[PDB]
RNA sequence: AUAUUGGCGAGAGACCGAUAGCGAACAAGUACAGUGAUGGAAAGAUGAAAAGAACUUUGAAAAGAGAGUGAAAAAGUACGUGAAAUUGUUGAAAGGGAAGGGCAUUUGAUCAGACA
RNA sequence: CGUGGAGGUCAGUGACGAAGCCUAGACCGUAAGGUCGGGUCGAACGGCCUCUAGUGCAGAUCUUGGUGGUAGUAGCAAAUAUUCAAAUGAGAACUUUGAAGACUGAAGUGGGGAAAGGUUCCACGUCAACAGCAGUUGGACGUGGGUUAGUCGAUCCUAAGAGAUGGGGAAGCUCCGUUUCAAAGGCCUGAUUUUAUGCAGGCCACCAUCGAAAGGGAAUCCGGUUAAGAUUCCGGAACCUGG
RNA sequence: AAACUUUCAACAACGGAUCUCUUGGUUCUCGCAUCGAUGAAGAACGCAGCGAAAUGCGAUACGUAAUGUGAAUUGCAGAAUUCCGUGAAUCAUCGAAUCUUUGAACGCACAUUGCGCCCCUUGGUAUUCCAGGGGGCAUGCCUGUUUGAGCGUCAUUU
């Protein structure tokens, strides 16, 4: 259980801190886990997506899809996917917004800060 | 004649706005104004009137420098500038 | 009227500005929770005390 | 774009002064074609441009004075440190920590011994 | 417009902060104009209104499409 | 305590055709008209409002605390007792259930619950787990989500590891000897916890 | 060492649960009233996702009928459930200046159980 | 007996449908109530031993909200008055135009203003609400346009009066006094030819300030022009003040 | 026999109880000491490509500078160079600035966007009139500076 003295339990705090977090937050909270593959890779388990990472869908309907992600949608907490969409009556298409733990990354975009945080986190790289 | 065609005369302003707190409770003859207090250099407040205190005090507007004290006390009136880093 | 402070016509002014509908834009956006505008005047229906 | 500040202060005083104008005039035909045009957003950019122009400016200025008052007595009341009107009128330390003469007599001879108890 | 091509005059909208004689100098150096007289108006929206007129020297139609607007 | 009375509200006395309450005066709003202040009015003030100087602890005579925990301690003994509280226990050897000092210095949970298991208490671990349901009151918005059963309640005579160890094992609570606390060792006013004591926990009792 | 229904920052509750809890869970000290001092509300909930109903048809339109989306439109921006007063339609019944009720049985409708 | 919430327990029920709601269907209890079926619904909830209270409604001219009978009822009757036809429009007793009949009768139902309103003005679009019938019309709704001054007002002056200041009261918020028991101030130029304004004359002792869009008061007129401004713009012709 | 009235039920109305929800309220407890003439609290008016609010800001106006992060913002449009980078962002942090008209509010006034004076400077042929730019002028009181008043009063001239 909790056990320091500077951090609550209370659910009404929580639920607060979640949906009033600033978008900079809401980047870590928006990490999903890394593939098995990738993570024997990089030593590492999981990461905030960021935009042109290359992830699978694992849970849910679109389960079994894949595509490159083409927003991070943090104000809605979602992430659309470049290639997973709703097509309509009128033929018109629409992204499906897909949450990130429900996801498995499978390529990662890499920066020098990507590296740089992956190797923070006490990974490795190929 | 004492309630509807007497109605009818009422055409003239007792207050117009106060300066001081913009309410059109600025008496003309009197020339102060009966919610603020203005020209008298405090303002005007009472004890027995909580909810009209309430309806005025800081926090009811911008706070334009109160606002910045405490993030500024928590810092000990740092001044200077912050320097660099990496990544 | 006929014959105004500046102060007034001032207010006047500003009182013109607000008085238009809701910009049906807000209509759209992520959560937005505005219907119509709720601070609408009519000179016929509310007078502004100045 | 937009122009950047750690680009602005290397440019003379008379350049920025220039870059102002520069900035000025596009502003001004950028609301000429504002009114023609169904949006204009670029003029946001210009205008946050002459923002930082105009900081820089008056930045280069500031520190110009501030170092020429740099240890006196005396320098202009905007330049003073702000921290709080109280703090502002303290004592200062050394008035503080200031001591009698026949009170540091004292304190030399019989100052508080550190001691301890077991034998 | 209307005026801008009838009456030699140029509408702008213009600092309320501001007077005639600042009106007047500054349409002569921002456009290198010379003006006649300068009315003024304010606005019911609390913006003031410089109906500018330019000497006769002048062709306000032609100074109007070379500021950029028709 | 100031609720309810945030009015300058008046009767209107009688003549009016209208009840006597005190009613929310001036006008324009749908509020003014309306009831003030009473127990039965919108927005009244509450029937003797509940007050922060009520009681809330209680003393009770260290002696007869005493009895209490005394009596308490005595039924975790009495294996019907025991039995009888909830705790799965027909499978343990014998009551009293003393197991070895050893214990205390266990540093690991798993090896902590390993060592729980073979002394018999693996059928009540697994009682908790099996019991956790949401809390059907509002209780479940008010830091009290979920709700379970009571497990073993270990003693020691000194921790040497084994609070920690056992700290995050559902349902499982420690005690030293020399504290022992009622609370825990009758459940709800039930007697006969099941109590796994250390040798060195059991000696000391004495 | 003491005080603290203010201010800043925190951890909590056998507390209230949208007529409750602060007046305000919302563009609330708002909207609105009053010459003024002051007075001062109502108002939360589609769905996981707008997928917020393409298209045809009747209509001046709003809409209706189809179709379509959805786990569900018995969720359609009047939107979770959706009581009661009160209302429409359909079915059944009774009624010579009220209706309703008690004991009892006829008649009609309806139904449990036990049998093997 | 029943309800909110708490400790314990039945390893209780539940998306294969919790809770709630409906049901002249069933069953237990003398009763408070308890149980089932069926329909509806969608995420939580119950039995037992204990603990706890903001714990049970028909009334209080009870509080708030919602709803009826009354009832398609009272009514929509003051201000003399309307009519034909075309046009438009889904739609015309009510809009537009034409025609006819009347009215106000210059003590106006005309042409302007002050207070007050504040965009209602004007144009285009346009009927869901509103204009106690109607609506294609509107002071409504939507989107826009519009208020031009040396001479018109303000601004300047003083009126009743208001009100700072040296002061005097008052615990104090403040009260009194307005030239009052005050060391109360600025002009004309001379002096300068370092040099820019120090001193050399003399006067003047009037002692704040606010208070009139009807009082006092420097000066503009005619013709033309706009959807909507005009003694304000355009044309022409003047005049006042300062330099 | 209908209609009408009444009763019950089904479906549909009206209405918003009930049940479940809760970024709010209430109360307790712990830590802490920071408004303002260096112009506070409060007022007014303004500021976005497209806003009337709420929130933010101040003609540098939903922001400028700095710093950390490391790629969004999102209703639409947009930039597009901003992505192995002095670098996205309605991000966080915040040490530097800008901060209209006001307010104890300070040149005088203020139902007025009303009316002076002083300095520097620019334009108009200008020490003097007009106009533009910048900087200034409240009150009580303290220490000090300078210029002074009084047969209050000392000494000193010849
Ligand atoms: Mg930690
Ligand atoms: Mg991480
Ligand atoms: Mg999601
Ligand atoms: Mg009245
Ligand atoms: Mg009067
Ligand atoms: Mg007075
Ligand atoms: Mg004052
Ligand atoms: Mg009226
Ligand atoms: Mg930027
Ligand atoms: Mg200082
Ligand atoms: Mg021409
Ligand atoms: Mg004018
Ligand atoms: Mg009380
Ligand atoms: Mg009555
Ligand atoms: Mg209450
Ligand atoms: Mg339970
Ligand atoms: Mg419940
Ligand atoms: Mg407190
Ligand atoms: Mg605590
Ligand atoms: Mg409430
Ligand atoms: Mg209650
Ligand atoms: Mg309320
Ligand atoms: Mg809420
Ligand atoms: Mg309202
Ligand atoms: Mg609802
Ligand atoms: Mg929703
Ligand atoms: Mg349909
Ligand atoms: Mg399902
Ligand atoms: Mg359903
Ligand atoms: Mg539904
Ligand atoms: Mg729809
Ligand atoms: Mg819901
Ligand atoms: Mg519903
Ligand atoms: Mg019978
Ligand atoms: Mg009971
Ligand atoms: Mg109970
Ligand atoms: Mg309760
Ligand atoms: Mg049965
Ligand atoms: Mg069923
Ligand atoms: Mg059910
Ligand atoms: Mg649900
Ligand atoms: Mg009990
Ligand atoms: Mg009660
Ligand atoms: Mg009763
Ligand atoms: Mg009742
Ligand atoms: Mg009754
Ligand atoms: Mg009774
Ligand atoms: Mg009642
Ligand atoms: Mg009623
Ligand atoms: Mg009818
Ligand atoms: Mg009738
Ligand atoms: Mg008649
Ligand atoms: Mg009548
Ligand atoms: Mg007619
Ligand atoms: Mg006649
Ligand atoms: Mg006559
Ligand atoms: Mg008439
Ligand atoms: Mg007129
Ligand atoms: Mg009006
Ligand atoms: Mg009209
Ligand atoms: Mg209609
Ligand atoms: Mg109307
Ligand atoms: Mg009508
Ligand atoms: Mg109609
Ligand atoms: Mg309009
Ligand atoms: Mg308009
Ligand atoms: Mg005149
Ligand atoms: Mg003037
Ligand atoms: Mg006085
Ligand atoms: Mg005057
Ligand atoms: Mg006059
Ligand atoms: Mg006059
Ligand atoms: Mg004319
Ligand atoms: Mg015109
Ligand atoms: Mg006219
Ligand atoms: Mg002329
Ligand atoms: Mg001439
Ligand atoms: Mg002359
Ligand atoms: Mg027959
Ligand atoms: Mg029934
Ligand atoms: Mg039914
Ligand atoms: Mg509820
Ligand atoms: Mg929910
Ligand atoms: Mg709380
Ligand atoms: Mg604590
Ligand atoms: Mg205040
Ligand atoms: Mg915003
Ligand atoms: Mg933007
Ligand atoms: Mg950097
Ligand atoms: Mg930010
Ligand atoms: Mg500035
Ligand atoms: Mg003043
Ligand atoms: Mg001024
Ligand atoms: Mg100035
Ligand atoms: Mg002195
Ligand atoms: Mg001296
Ligand atoms: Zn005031």
């Amino acid at each position: 259980a909790k056990q320091s003295l500077d951090v609550s339990s209370d659910r009404r705090k929580a639920r607060k801190a979640y949906f009033t977090a600033p978008s900079s937050q809401r980047r870590v909270l928006l990490s999903a886990p890394l593939s098995k593959e990738l993570r024997a890779q990089y030593g590492i388990k999981a990461l905030p997506i960021r935009r042109d990472d290359e992830v699978l869908v694992v849970r849910g309907s679109k389960k079994g899809q894949e595509g490159k992600i083409s927003s991070v949608y943090r104000l809605k907490f979602a992430v659309q996917v470049d290639k997973v969409t709703k097509e309509k009556v009128n033929g018109a298409s629409v992204p499906i917004n897909l949450h990130p733990s429900k996801l498995v990354i499978t390529k990662l975009h890499l920066d020098k800060d990507r590296k740089a945080l992956i190797q923070r986190k006490g990974g490795k790289l190929e | 004649g004492k309630g509807t065609p007497s109605f009818g005369k009422r055409h003239n302003k007792s207050h117009t706005l106060c300066n001081r707190c913009g309410r059109r409770s600025f008496h003309v003859q009197k020339k102060t104004c009966s919610s603020c207090g203005y020209p008298a250099a405090k303002t005007r407040s009472y004890n027995w009137g909580a909810k009209a205190k309430r309806r005025h005090t800081t926090g009811t507007g911008r706070m334009r420098y109160l606002k910045h004290v405490s993030r500024r006390f928590k810092n000990g009136f740092q001044t200077g500038s912050a320097s660099k880093a990496s990544a | 009227a006929a014959q105004k402070s500046f102060r007034i016509k001032q207010k006047m002014a500003k009182a013109k500005k607000q008085n238009r509908p809701l910009p049906q834009w807000i209509r759209l956006r992520t959560n937005n929770t505005i219907r119509y505008n709720a601070k609408r005047r009519n000179w016929r229906r509310t007078k502004m005390n100045i | 774009a937009g122009v950047k500040a750690y680009e602005l202060r290397t440019k003379s005083k008379e350049q920025l002064a220039s870059q102002l104008v520069d900035l000025k005039k596009e502003l001004a035909e950028l609301k000429v074609q504002k009114l023609s045009r169904p949006s204009l957003p670029k003029i946001k950019t210009v205008r946050k441009s002459i923002a930082c122009v105009l900081t820089v400016i008056n930045e280069q200025q500031r520190e110009a004075v501030r170092q020429l008052y740099k240890g006196k007595k005396y320098q202009p009341k905007d330049l003073r440190a702000k921290k709080t009107r109280a703090l502002r009128r303290a004592l200062t330390k050394f008035e503080a920590s200031q001591v009698t003469e026949k009170q540091r007599k004292k304190q030399i001879a019989f100052p508080q011994r550190k001691y301890a108890i077991k034998a | 417009m209307k005026k801008v091509e009838d009456g030699n005059i140029l509408v702008f909208q213009v600092s309320m902060k501001a007077n005639k004689y600042q009106i007047k100098k500054a349409v002569k150096e921002l456009y290198e104009v010379d003006v006649l007289k300068v009315n003024t108006l304010v606005r019911p929206n609390g913006t003031k209104k410089a109906y500018v007129r330019l000497t006769a020297d002048y062709d306000a139609l032609d100074i109007a499409n070379r500021i950029g607007y028709i | 305590e100031k609720a309810g009375h945030q009015t300058s509200a008046e009767s209107w006395g009688t003549g009016r055709a209208v009840a006597r309450i005190p009613r929310v005066g001036g006008g324009g709003t749908g509020r003014s008209g309306q009831g003030a202040f009473g127990n039965m009015c919108r927005g009244g003030r509450m029937f003797a409002p509940t007050k922060t100087w009520r009681k809330w602890n209680v003393k009770v005579n260290h002696n007869e605390k005493r009895y209490a925990t005394a009596s308490a301690i005595a039924a975790t003994a009495v294996a019907s007792l025991v039995l009888a509280r909830g705790h799965r226990v027909e499978k343990i050897p014998e009551i009293p259930l003393v197991v070895s000092t050893d214990l205390e210095s266990i540093q690991k949970t798993k090896e902590a619950v390993a060592a729980l298991k073979a002394v018999g208490a693996h059928s009540d671990l697994l009682k908790v787990l099996k019991s956790k349901k949401l809390r059907a009151g509002k209780g479940k918005y008010r830091n009290r989500r979920w709700t379970q059963r009571r497990g073993p309640l270990v003693v020691y005579a000194e921790d040497n590891g084994i609070v920690k160890a056992l700290r995050n094992v559902p349902g499982v609570e420690t005690a030293n000897v020399a504290s022992l606390n009622l609370l825990q060792l009758a459940p709800g006013a039930h007697l006969g916890r099941f109590v796994i004591w250390t040798e060195a926990a059991f000696t000391k009792l004495d």
